[PDB]
RNA sequence: AUGUGGUUUAAUUCGAAGCAACGCGAAGAACCUUACCAGGCCUUGACAUGCUAGGGAACCCGGGUGAAAGCCUGGGGUGCCCCGCGAGGGGAGCCCUAGCACAGGUGCUGCAUGGCCGUCGUCAGCUCGUGCCGUGAGGUGUUGGGUUAAGUCCCGCAACGAGCGCAACCCCCGCCGUUAGUUGCCAGCGGUUCGGCCGGGCACUCUAACGGGACUGCCCGCGAAAGCGGGAGGAAGGAGGGGACGACGUCUGGUCAGCAUGGCCCUUACGGCCUGGGCGACACACGUGCUACAAUGCCCACUACAAAGCGAUGCCACCCGGCAACGGGGAGCUAAUCGCAAAAAGGUGGGCCCAGUUCGGAUUGGGGUCUGCAACCCGACCCCAUGAAGCCGGAAUCGCUAGUAAUCGCGGAUCAGC
C-alpha cells in the first residue's frame, strides 16, 4: 500500500486546481459543501456525455462551472433544451446565480477519467477484462500519446480471489513533477462485488 | 446507527452543549476539521483531487 | 519544580497564573 | 488617500491581477506607492494518512492566503473606470479603504 | 462546584416541596442523582437509580450540602 | 499520566497483536459523543422514492402525564383548484391515520472486495523488446574490472536498446541582484512631551515575487576513463543542509467501525428515541510517557535574547474589586497596524547550606472560581492545610553522528470546558 495521487503531487505544477475560489476563513466551508453537491449532481445525471473535469470558479454570487465532455450534443440537446434544465436544476440548491460554460474534449482517449471509465463500462457488461486493458492502452497509445497505464482490481471476471491486471506502454514516469499525467479513476460495480480502474496518461514537460 | 444519527447532528438540540460536529461527505464523528465539515481522511482525497483550493502539499 | 503548583515554574509548565505567578 | 488590500491562494494570479491595477492609475492619473507584499498567512493542516491506525506516517497540507497591498494618493475620476468596474478577478480578493 | 444555584432539578423539588405541604411518602424514585440535596428536604425516603434499578437512600441532616449520587453506588465489588 | 493484558462488571462497546498492536483508529468519552448495559418508550419509522384508501387537508396556542422520550388531550383554523354551482363535491399542494413496495442495522464475513494505509525499504533493485546461446526450464543483456549514496557513471563484453526505479524537474534553509514603501530607521539632517513618536527617507533590516549563483568550470597530484586525494576563488563545493517523492512485488498484513462494496443474517427488532449508568471498574502484569530523587541545584526579585502561528458564536490591552483563579467595567484589532505574549533557559542581586531538606509534590481534608441544562459516579483552575514514594533504579533494554543529542520555553489542530 504505497504511492501517492498523481494528481495532488502536481497541483502547484503541471497540474491546476478543480476549484479557483478565494474564501475567508468562515465562507470556505459552505462555498466547499455547495461546490461538492454540485458535482454529485453533475456526474450522476450526466455520465452518457462522459465528463472529465468539472472546473468551477466564482466572484460572490455567480458560478463558472466550466464542465469538460466529449459528446457536447448531449448536455445541450438539440438546440438547447437540456442546457436550461440544468442552469435550472443548480440555482434551487446553490440559491446564486449559476454560469454554465461547456467544452469538447478534443480527443477522449487522452482524458484518463474517460479512459477509465470506457473500460469499467466494459468489465460491468462482461467483457474480457484483460483485453479491454490491452485494447485501452493501445487506444491510448494510438491517439499519439507519450506512455499511458491501466490497472484494474480484483474479482477480475468474477473470479473467488481477488486479483490485479496491469498494462502500460511507453514512460509513465511518476515521480517526475514535470510530467503531466492525466491520472484518472473509475469504479466498478459488478453482481460479485467492486472492481477498481485507474488508468494514467503521459504526455507532457518543459 | 451511522444513518440516524448524520440526521440527529443536524436537528438543533436542547442544550447547544450536545451538538457536533461530523465530515459531511464520509458522515464522520472524528479529526472533523472545523475550517472544512471535513473528516481528515474525506479531505486527503479531495486535497488529492484538487477539489480544495489553494490547498496543497506542504513540504518545508 | 515544575510538578508543583504553588512554585511560579509550576503555574508555567501548567500554563496558568495565580499568587505565584502574577500578570505583571 | 485610497488604500487597497489583496488576498488570494495564487500567487501568480495577484503579482499578476494586482500590477496591472499600476498601469491603470499611473497612465490614468497620478502617484502610487507599489504594490507591497505582505505576510502571507500559512494554515497547514496534519493528516493521518490511513483510515485506520497507522499513527506515524502523515501528510502535511497548508493552504496560503497569500497577500498584498496598493496605495493611491491622487483621487482622478480618470482613474476610477478602470478601478471601478474595468472587470479581470478571477480567483482574487478586492478591499477597498480610504 | 458552582455558587450560584445548587443546579437541583426542579421535577424533584416540585414534588418535594408540594409534598411537604402535608406529604410523608417513600415510593419517591428518581433519575437526578446529579441534583444537591437540598436545605432540610431530609426525612423522606429517595430512591436514586444507579443506571439498573432505584436504591432507597434515606436522607438525615449530616449529609445535606452532597448530591443524590453519592449514595447510589454504579459498579459493583469494588 | 496514558494505552494494553487480565480480572471484575448489568455493561465495563468495537477494532488494533512481534518488528510493522499497546499516548494506536480517538486532532478532545460528564449528557452529546456512543456503536455498551438497565429501565420508559416509537413503530412506514430520525432519513429517500413511489403506490392502494376513508378521514383532515397551509397552520397556531395551550393543558394533563412522565426522569425524558413519548403518550392522553382542549381549543384557536378555513386560505387554494375550482364557478361545475348564484345552495358548493372531485384524494391539486399539504397533513394525518390504516394497509403496501420499502427504508434502517457501527449485525457477520478484510479469507468475496474497491479505496486508502502499513511493511521489507528510499533498500538498488525489478523487468521488457529484438538479437544471440540451450532439446528445455531458462540464460545473455543485469556477469567481469574500476566507481558511486545508487543497475551512479566509466572501461570492457553476443549483445543493442529501452521501461518502472536512482538522480534530476518541485518546496523550505544558506550568499548577492532587480521590482515594491502605514513594517524599517538619527543610516543622514531636522525638530522629539526623548516611545521611530513627528514631519520626512528606503539606504539598511525585513516582507514576497522574480532573477543571479556551482559546473568538478579553475590549479596540483593519481587514473585508460569514470572518478579519487588535495589547493584557490567563492556565502556556499564535489549530494551545501532539511523536506516532498516509495520500482515489480512481499506479507491471504491493516481496516466491511470513515466511506464505498459482493454475499449471509435482523425487521412491533440485531431498526429507532430517551433518561440514567458504562466505555473512567482494580488482586494484579506490560508498553509509552510526565515529575523527580537536587547545590552545574531549588526559591524570590529585578532585567528585552529575539523566533513560526492563532484571534469578530473571537483575541481581550487598560483601569478597578478579590491573596488568587476569576469577576466588574472597557479601548484597540476583519489583524506585518491591535490582542493572546510572559518566552523559558540566560543575566544581576538576595535567600536556602547537603537535610528526605526551602529537594520532590503523590495523597488527603477544607474553602473557592470558570465552562456548561448538569461537573456523585466523571472536568480543568485557584487558594489554605496535609506533605507519600523517591538519595539516580535487577536481569534485561531504548534514542541520537551536528545545529544532531541533551536541555528551555513558545504556537496550533481538535475543542463549551477538559
Ligand atoms: N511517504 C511515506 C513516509 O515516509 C516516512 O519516512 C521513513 C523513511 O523515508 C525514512 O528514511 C529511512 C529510515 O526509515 C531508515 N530506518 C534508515 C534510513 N537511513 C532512512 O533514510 C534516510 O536517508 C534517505 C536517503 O539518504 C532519505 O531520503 C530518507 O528520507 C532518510 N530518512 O525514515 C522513515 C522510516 O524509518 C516513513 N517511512 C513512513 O512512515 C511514511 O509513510
Ligand atoms: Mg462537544
Ligand atoms: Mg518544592
Ligand atoms: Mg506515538
Ligand atoms: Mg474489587
Ligand atoms: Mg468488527
Ligand atoms: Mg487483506
Ligand atoms: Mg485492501
Ligand atoms: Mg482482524
Ligand atoms: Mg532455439
Ligand atoms: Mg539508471
Ligand atoms: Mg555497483
Ligand atoms: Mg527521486
Ligand atoms: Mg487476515
Ligand atoms: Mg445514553
Ligand atoms: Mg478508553
Ligand atoms: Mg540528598
Amino acid at each position: 500500500g504505497n504511492k501517492i495521487h498523481p494528481i495532488g503531487f502536481r497541483l502547484g505544477i503541471t497540474r491546476d486546481w478543480e476549484s479557483r475560489w478565494y474564501a475567508g476563513k468562515k465562507q470556505y466551508r459552505h462555498l466547499l459543501l455547495e461546490d461538492q453537491r454540485i458535482r454529485g449532481l453533475l456526474e450522476k445525471e450526466l455520465y452518457s456525455a462522459g465528463l472529465a473535469r468539472v472546473d468551477i470558479e466564482r466572484a460572490a454570487d455567480n458560478v463558472a462551472v466550466t464542465v469538460h465532455v466529449a459528446k457536447p450534443g448531449v448536455v445541450i440537446g438539440r438546440g438547447g433544451e437540456r442546457i436550461r434544465v440544468l442552469r435550472e436544476e443548480l440555482a434551487k440548491l446553490t440559491g446564486k446565480n449559476v454560469a454554465l460554460n461547456v467544452q469538447e474534449v478534443q480527443n477522449p482517449n487522452l482524458s484518463a477519467p474517460l479512459v477509465a471509465q470506457r473500460v469499467a463500462e466494459q468489465i460491468e457488461r462482461r467483457f474480457a477484462v484483460r483485453r479491454a486493458i490491452k485494447q485501452a492502452v493501445q487506444r491510448v497509445m494510438e491517439s499519439g500519446a507519450k506512455g499511458a497505464k491501466v490497472i484494474v482490481s480484483g474479482r477480475i471476471g468474477g473470479a473467488e480471489q481477488a486479483r490485479t491486471e496491469w498494462a502500460a506502454q511507453g514512460r509513465v514516469p511518476l515521480h517526475t513533477l514535470r510530467a503531466n499525467i492525466d491520472y484518472g479513476f473509475a469504479l466498478a460495480r459488478t453482481t460479485y462485488g467492486v472492481l477498481g480502474v485507474k488508468a494514467y496518461i503521459f504526455l507532457g514537460e518543459v | 446507527a451511522r444513518k440516524a444519527l448524520i440526521e440527529k447532528a443536524k436537528r438543533t438540540p436542547k442544550f447547544k452543549v450536545r451538538a457536533y460536529t461530523r465530515c459531511v461527505r464520509c458522515g464522520r464523528a472524528r479529526s472533523v476539521y472545523r475550517f472544512f465539515g471535513l473528516c481528515r481522511i474525506c479531505l486527503r482525497e479531495l486535497a488529492h483531487k484538487g477539489q480544495l483550493p489553494g490547498v496543497r502539499k506542504a513540504s518545508w | 519544580g515544575k510538578g508543583d503548583r504553588r512554585t511560579r515554574r509550576g503555574k508555567i509548565w501548567r500554563g496558568t497564573y495565580g499568587k505565584y505567578r502574577p500578570r505583571k | 488617500k485610497i488604500r487597497i488590500k489583496l488576498r488570494g491562494f495564487d500567487h501568480k494570479t495577484l503579482d499578476a491581477s494586482a500590477q496591472k491595477i499600476v498601469e491603470a492609475a499611473r497612465r490614468s492619473g497620478a502617484q502610487v506607492s507599489g504594490p507591497i507584499p505582505l505576510p502571507t498567512r500559512v494554515r497547514r493542516f496534519t493528516v493521518i494518512r490511513g483510515p485506520f491506525k497507522h499513527k506515524d506516517s502523515r501528510e502535511h497540507f497548508e493552504l496560503r492566503t497569500h497577500n498584498r497591498l496598493v496605495d493611491i494618493i491622487n483621487p482622478n475620476r480618470k482613474t476610477i473606470e478602470q478601478l471601478m468596474t474595468l472587470d479581470l478577478p478571477t480567483g482574487v480578493e478586492i478591499e477597498i479603504k480610504t | 462546584s458552582l455558587k450560584k444555584g445548587v443546579f437541583v432539578d426542579d421535577h424533584l423539588l416540585e414534588k418535594v416541596l408540594e409534598l411537604n405541604a402535608k406529604g410523608e411518602k417513600r415510593l419517591i424514585k428518581t433519575w437526578s442523582r446529579r441534583s444537591t440535596i437540598v436545605p432540610e428536604m431530609v426525612g423522606h425516603t429517595i430512591a436514586v437509580y444507579n443506571g439498573k434499578q432505584h436504591v432507597p437512600v434515606y436522607i438525615t441532616e449530616n449529609m445535606v450540602g452532597h448530591k443524590l449520587g453519592e449514595f447510589a453506588p454504579t459498579r459493583t465489588y469494588r
